[PDB]
Order: C-alpha cells, then structure tokens, then sequence
C-alpha cells in the first residue's frame, strides 16, 4: 500500500534517479546548487532590508500631532459652512475627511448639509469640479 | 501449538489440510468426502505425535495402530497406508532410532551417494533403513562436509554451520533429542563499537538500526508496488534498490530545505516591499509636516481659505499617520514570523558519516546472513523463503556441531579420501569413477543402480569441471547451475587462556571505516565453554581476505579487540584457525543464495533427477538414474543444515519409491 512512513518514494522520482548512470549524482547536485543559490539571495534581501530599516530610524515620532478632543455640535457657524464648502472641493464625497476637517460635525451632519445647502452652495457645480481633477 | 496439531506444525504441515504431497499418494481420499479427509488428517497427526513424543525408538505399524481409538483404528488399510507414507518420506523414524525389527535379511538395489555431507548422510541412513545397499564416497577424510568443527585440547569451535535457527518445527529439534548436543541460546543483545574502539550510544544505535529496517521495507515496496525489477535489461539487485532508496531519501532531505528557505525569501521579500512603502511614507509625512508648520505660522486672524489650509493639512497628516502606524503593525508580525522560520529549519542531513558507517555494519550483517554482496542478491526473491521461519530462540551447539554428522555416520559404508571424478549413467545402470585423494593414480570404479549426488553447488559450478558427467547434464540443469548464487563467508577462531570480554554477552560487533570493508571482521562470537572468541568475515571482504596470510588476519583481529578492551587486556592467542571456503576445493564457497535473475524456482530445477536416453533405440523409456540433494536443492530451506538434512530425506524417499516400489499408493 504505502511506503513506510517517513520514507519518500515517488513513482516519477524513481525513473529520474535511474535514467542514466549518474542521473543519481546529477539531480542531487542541481539541488545542492539550487540551494546555495537561494541561500545567497536570502542574504542580499537581508542586507537590502536592513538598510531600509536604517532609514525608518526613530519612526515618525517627531511628526505626530497632539489630540483634538472636540465635541460634536448642532450649529453651523458661517465659518464651518465655508470650511465645509472648501472641504467638498478638495475631498469630494469622503464625508469622513470632510467631517474630520470641520472638526466638530458627525459624518452624517455632513451628508445632511449636503442636501440642505445643496441649494445655495451649488454643491452640484462644486462636486463635478472635484471630479475634473 | 500443542496436542495433535502440535505434531502437524512441528512437522512443517498444516494440521487441518492435506498437502500436495499427500494428494499424490491418496488421490482417493482427497477427491473423497470431507469426512474421510478429517479421519486421514487425524491419523497422520496422531502418528506424528507418537513418533515425536519419543524419537529415540522406531515406531512400528503395530505400535501405532495399538495407540489408536475408533472411529480411527477401525480401517487398518488406512492406518497402514498412512504410517507407511510417513515412514517413507522421513517424517517418522528418521535420524538415530533403535530398530525394533533388526534389519531385513538381504538387500535390494544399490546406490552410490556422492559426499557425506549432512544431506549425504541423512539420505544414506534412510536408504539403508529401507534395506538398500548404500555406499557414500567422500573426498575429505572426515564426515560432515560443511559441518566442520575444530577440536584441540579443550578448545572446540565450528568453522562451518554453528547456529540452530529455532526449534519450532525444525527437524534438528528431533535430532537434538536423539544426540547429545548441548544447545545454548543466543542472547540477542549485541553492542557495537566504532572504528576508534568506543561503544555506540543507545541513542544512535537505535536510530540507525530502525532506519536500516525502514530502508529494507522500502526496497520491498519498490519491488512489489512500484515494480522496479528490471533496469536496462539487467535484473535489479537488493544493492541497487538500497542505493536508489537512500538516494531518494537524501533527495527529499534537500527538497525540504529548498522549499523551507524558499519560504523565508517569499516572506523576506514581503517585508522588503512593505519597508519600501514605509520609507516613502515617512517621506510624504516629513515634508507634509513642513507644510502644516508653514501654514500654521501664518498667525491669526486669518481668512477662511488660509484657515482651511491649516485644518485640512492637519487631517491629511493624521490620515497618513494612521496609515504608517498600521504598517509598522504589519511589519512587526512579519519580523517575528521569521524568527519563527529561522528557529525550526528542517533536517540538515539524511545521515552523518558516522551514521552511514553504522548503517554499513547493519548491511554487513545482511551480507553475512546471505553469504554475499547485496549487489548480487535478487531484489524480487532474495527472501522468498520468508514464510517458513522456525519459532523459538536461535541456538548454538556448545559442543561442536560435528557431533551430529559423526553420529549419523555411524553404521554406514563410507569411503573417505575418495574423490569422485566422473559419473556415467545409462539406461541399465551407472558407474562412478573416483580416485584416491592421497595418491591420485590409484583409481576406483563403482557400479550401482542409482547415483545420489550431494556435491556442493560451488563444485557443480566449477570451470572447468571437477566432476564430469557422462552424458553431459541437460542444458535446463546446467543453466540452473549458472543462474543460482553460491556465496562465501569465513570464520576466524581465537583461542585464549583467559576471558577478557563481557561473559554475559554472546556477540558484539565492530564497525568498519569504509563501505568497502564493512564485512572485515565485523562481528565476534563468545559461544563456548573455553575462552574462544570467534570472528566473522562477510560480504565483499570474505573473498579478499582469503588471499591474506593468517598472521596478518589475526593481526587485524587483535588490533580491533585491543581497540575495544585495552591494549593489554588482550593476550597473544594460544591457538588460531582461519577458514577459506571459496578456496576449499570440496566446497568452492559457503552456501547458496538467490542471485539476481534466479528465483526459488531454480532450486526446484536443482532437485529434478536425470533420466538417461534409451540404450537400443526404440526400447521403452527408462527409470531415472541420477538424483540430487543438498542445501542448494530445497526451495524452502535453502542454505541450511536442517535444509540439507531435509533434502536428504526427500531424495531417499524418492529413490525408494523408484527402486523398491510404493505399496502405499493403493
Ligand atoms: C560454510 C558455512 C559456514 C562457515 C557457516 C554456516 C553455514 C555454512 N551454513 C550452511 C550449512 O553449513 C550447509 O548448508 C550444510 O552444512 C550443507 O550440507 P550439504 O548440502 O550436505 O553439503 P556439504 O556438507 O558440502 O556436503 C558435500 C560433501 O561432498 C564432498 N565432496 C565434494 N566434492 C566431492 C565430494 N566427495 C567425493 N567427491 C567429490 N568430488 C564434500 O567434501 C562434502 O563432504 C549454516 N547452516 C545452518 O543451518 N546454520 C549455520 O550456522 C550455518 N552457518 C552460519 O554460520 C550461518 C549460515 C546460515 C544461513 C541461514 C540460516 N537460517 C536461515 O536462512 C533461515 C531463513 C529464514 C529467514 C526468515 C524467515 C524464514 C526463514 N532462518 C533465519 O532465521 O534467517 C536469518 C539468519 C541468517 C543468518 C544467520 C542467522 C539468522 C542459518 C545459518
């Protein structure tokens, strides 16, 4: 039925080590090289990666920005509306980013806005222009 | 087994089925009704039993029927038919019994037996016991042939056969009750000792062995499952098969290592890409912070587009920091899923140089078992006799096996120092021409009805022939002589004035340095009452050592031994002997084996007797004249003492049937 377990013997394998007198030591020598060849390439990418880790040194730590803990709100100050209208021109439909920029509006208060003031901020025009980039 | 079925088993027969053999003599019964077969079988088994329970006295038809009950002892033509077949074929009253009816008066027919081997002797006894006229012709000046035993002072060692492979259904078991042989068991415990002279640690000892056995089954698998049996026209040997397996084992060792590092790279290269993506992000981030800084310096109050700029870049920045945090995340996983892969490589090697050396001793043992280089054993058939194993512990003859052939010898007409040179067989009889081994001009002619030839196979193979056949042996027979293998194996007997080995140990091995010398002095036996060590030379080595002087050999021997026991625990030996069986002209080797391109079938060919042509042409087809026995002739017990012994019984039966007729097949 099956070869004793831990012995490996393929029909196909056998015909391959027998094909000639030293198909034996041939096939065993391709792999010997096929190995040192992978094993060398491993050290290239070990060094290549090592030098890239060199650059990422210290991380992005000095570039991080403090925490903006500010509570959501009902009122659109005229300031916020303008901030909005500009965010739209730059962000399109990314209500998350838009919300993030205006600082204190919920990701929907935003979408709401999109329909209420749609009227008078020609949000059509604005939106099709963001597309044109 | 025990009871009556014990006997059937101890006699090598199925207790509840009739043999092909029996079918031929009792074709009435076996084609008969089931009920009768059972009656028959019982009678057989029961008689066997009786004989067995007491094999030091002949067992007569009377004495037999005597111990039977009905329904069994009802029909007595049956009992007679049975007891008589059993007697003929040497299942009962063989060996050395005391005759109840001292030998019937004048004798019928005359047979010359070539060689007083065990096969020789056992047949001779049988024939004589059947009241024929028997003479054995022996080239040597002693009986036994390949059962040679060294005797001198108190030293006693066999240079020939030495082991009894278990009493369970072994005819020798009977013989052992009949003759005083001290049988000692063989504590299977055998420590190995590398070239240096250092024991091998149980840790390895067991790795290697177990791998050995694993390798064996492997070959069996290639043979029966993958059908790897021919190879550019030549038949595959066990040797090839073993290499081809070992190679494949080495191959897969690499195959693994490859696809293991091949995994490391694929990962190391994922890490690469991510690191690049990571650098180029710190890049945007650096210079995007700049921009937020510059636009945050425009001090308020600012108009709304300049306020939007600050606000906006601040998102765009925390956005890109999210991203890069999620990447140093991913980075961490991969960097450890890599100390992971470097932690568990797969196996470095298939076997070390020290391993593959010990594995060699295991092969030497196999070469010893088969008396031959594994490169010569048939892959398909090397172990075809693998069912007919005896049961029980293996044994040795503590007082020299020769005690047996000498005992068989007793009461027989034996001509020692008589070298057969020509066998002439014709329609109306045979003549055998021998010479005197001492002065060889001194010639002899023996006339007889039949010749039983127990020449060793080695002898039968000789080129050009040591014995001439007249007429020549048919080509069907002489091809079977080529095809079969006749191996070699040699012993070295070391006699000392003190024990300096572990007395509790029967055998211990020495591990050679190369494959090429795996057989050379590879194993030692502590067997006897005296301080005698006995050392083997098997494999490719045995043949080569025959060309080397005795001193040199005992040299290499003591070396190895000091090597293990300390350079002054080992005295010079009082007495040494070295066998050379391939050289010995009445052996020309040690015992047969199943050479690649042979099969068990050749053994059956060896046993087929020869029937001469007709004298006056158009006269009736003759009687067969020339018969064969010997270790090489018994398909199911090749190369052994019990095997020979049996082949002797066989031919005697067959010859008697021929020349005294068979009253029992009615
Ligand atoms: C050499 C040798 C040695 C050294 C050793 C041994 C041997 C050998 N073996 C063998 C025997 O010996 C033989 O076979 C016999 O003996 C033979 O006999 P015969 O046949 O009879 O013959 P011979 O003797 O030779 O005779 C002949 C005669 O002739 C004469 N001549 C010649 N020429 C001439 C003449 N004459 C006149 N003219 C002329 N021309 C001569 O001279 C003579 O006389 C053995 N065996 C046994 O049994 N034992 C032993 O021990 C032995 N040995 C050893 O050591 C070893 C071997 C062996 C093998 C095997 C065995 N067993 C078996 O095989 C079985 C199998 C099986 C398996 C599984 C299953 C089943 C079965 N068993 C077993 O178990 O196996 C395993 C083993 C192996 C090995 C070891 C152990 C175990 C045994 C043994």
């Amino acid at each position: 039925r099956k070869p004793p377990k831990g012995m490996f013997l393929s029909q196909e394998d056998v015909e391959a080590v027998s094909a000639n007198a030293t198909a034996a030591t041939t096939v065993l020598r391709q792999l010997d090289m096929e190995l040192v060849s992978v094993k060398r390439q491993i050290q290239n990418i070990k060094q290549t990666n090592s030098a890239l880790k060199e650059k990422l040194d210290g991380g992005i730590e000095p570039y991080r920005l403090p925490e903006v803990i500010q509570k959501c709100n009902a009122r659109w100050t005229t300031e916020e509306q303008l901030l909005a209208v500009q965010a739209i021109r730059k962000y399109g439909r990314d209500f998350q980013a838009i919300s993030d920029v205006i600082g204190n509006k919920s990701v929907v208060q935003v979408k709401n806005f999109f329909v209420n003031y749609r009227r008078r901020f020609n949000i059509d025009e604005v939106l099709q222009e963001w597309e044109a980039e | 087994p025990s009871g009556v079925e014990g006997a059937a088993f101890q006699s090598r027969l199925p207790h509840d089925r009739m043999t092909s053999q029996e079918a031929a003599c009792f074709p009435d019964i076996i084609s008969g009704p089931q009920q009768t077969q059972k009656v028959f079988l019982f009678i057989r088994n029961r008689t066997l039993q009786l004989w067995l329970d007491n094999p030091k006295i002949q067992l007569t038809f009377e004495a037999t029927l005597q111990q039977l009950e009905a329904p069994y002892n009802s029909d007595t033509v049956l009992v007679h038919r049975v007891h008589s077949y059993l007697e003929r074929h040497g299942l009962i009253n063989f060996g050395i019994y005391k005759r109840i009816k001292p030998l019937p008066t004048k004798k019928t027919g005359k047979v010359i037996i070539i060689g007083s081997g065990v096969s020789g002797l056992a047949a001779a006894r049988q024939l004589q016991s059947f009241g024929m006229d028997v003479t054995l012709l022996e080239a040597r000046d002693r009986v036994g042939g390949r059962v040679a035993t060294f005797r001198k002072g108190n030293y006693v060692a066999d240079l020939g056969a030495m082991v009894v492979t278990g009493l369970g259904g072994n005819p020798m078991a009977v013989v052992s009750k009949q003759v005083n042989m001290e049988l000692a068991k063989i504590k299977q415990k055998c420590p190995l000792y590398e070239a240096n002279g250092q024991a091998v640690p149980k840790e390895k000892d067991e790795m290697v062995e177990q791998e050995f056995n694993r390798l064996l089954e492997a070959t069996s698998y290639l043979s029966h499952q993958l059908d790897f049996n021919v190879l550019n026209n030549k038949p595959v040997s066990l040797g090839q098969a073993l290499e081809v397996v070992i190679q494949l084992q080495e191959k897969h060792v690499k195959d693994e290592q490859i696809e293991h590092w091949k995994k490391i790279v694929k990962t190391q290269e994922e890490l690469k890409e991510l690191l690049n993506k990571m650098v180029n992000l710190k890049e945007k981030i650096k210079e995007l912070h700049q921009q937020y800084k510059e636009a945050s310096e425009v001090k308020p109050p600012r108009d709304i587009t300049a306020e939007f700029l600050v606000k906006s870049k601040h998102r765009d920045l925390t956005a890109l920091c999210k991203e890069y945090d999620e990447l140093a995340e991913t980075q961490g996983k991969l960097e450890e899923k890599l100390q992971e892969l470097e932690a568990n490589p797969p196996s470095d090697v298939y076997l070390s140089s020290r391993d593959r050396q010990i594995l060699d001793w295991h092969f030497a043992n196999l070469e010893f078992a088969n008396a031959t280089p594994l490169s010569t054993l048939s892959l398909k058939h090397w172990d075809q006799d693998d069912d007919f194993e005896f049961t029980g512990s293996h044994l040795t003859v503590r007082n020299g096996y020769s005690c047996v052939p000498v005992a068989l010898a007793e009461g027989l007409d034996i001509k020692l120092n008589t070298a057969v040179r020509q066998v002439r067989y014709t329609a109306s009889g045979c003549e055998v021409i021998a010479v005197n081994t001492r002065s060889t001009s001194q010639t002899f002619i023996y006339k007889c009805d039949a010749v039983l030839c127990t020449l060793p196979l080695g002898v039968l193979k000789q080129q050009p022939p040591a014995v001439q056949f007249v007429p020549p042996l048919p080509e069907w027979k002489t091809s079977a002589v080529q095809r079969m293998g006749f191996g070699n194996l040699n012993k070295v007997v070391l006699c000392f004035d003190r024990v300096f080995w572990d007395p509790s140990v029967n055998l211990f091995g020495h591990v050679g340095s190369t494959t090429a010398s795996r057989g050379e002095l590879f194993l030692f036996w502590n067997l006897y009452k005296a301080p005698i060590l006995l050392a083997l030379v098997a494999g490719e080595a045995a043949g080569i050592m025959e060309n080397i002087s005795d001193d040199v050999i005992v040299g290499r021997c003591l070396a190895i031994l000091k090597g293990i026991f300390g350079s002054s625990a080992v005295p010079q030996p009082k007495e040494t002997v070295v066998s050379r069986w391939r050289a010995d002209p009445w052996a020309r080797g040690s015992y047969s084996y199943v050479a690649a391109g042979s099969s068990g079938n050749d053994y059956d060919l060896m046993a087929q007797p020869i029937t001469p042509g007709p004298s006056i042409p158009g006269a009736p087809q003759p009687i067969p004249r020339l018969f064969f026995a010997g270790e090489h002739t018994i398909r199911n017990y090749p190369a052994t003492v019990h095997g020979a012994l049996l082949s002797g019984l066989r031919e005697a039966g067959r010859i008697a049937d021929q020349f005294l007729g068979a009253m029992y097949t009615l």
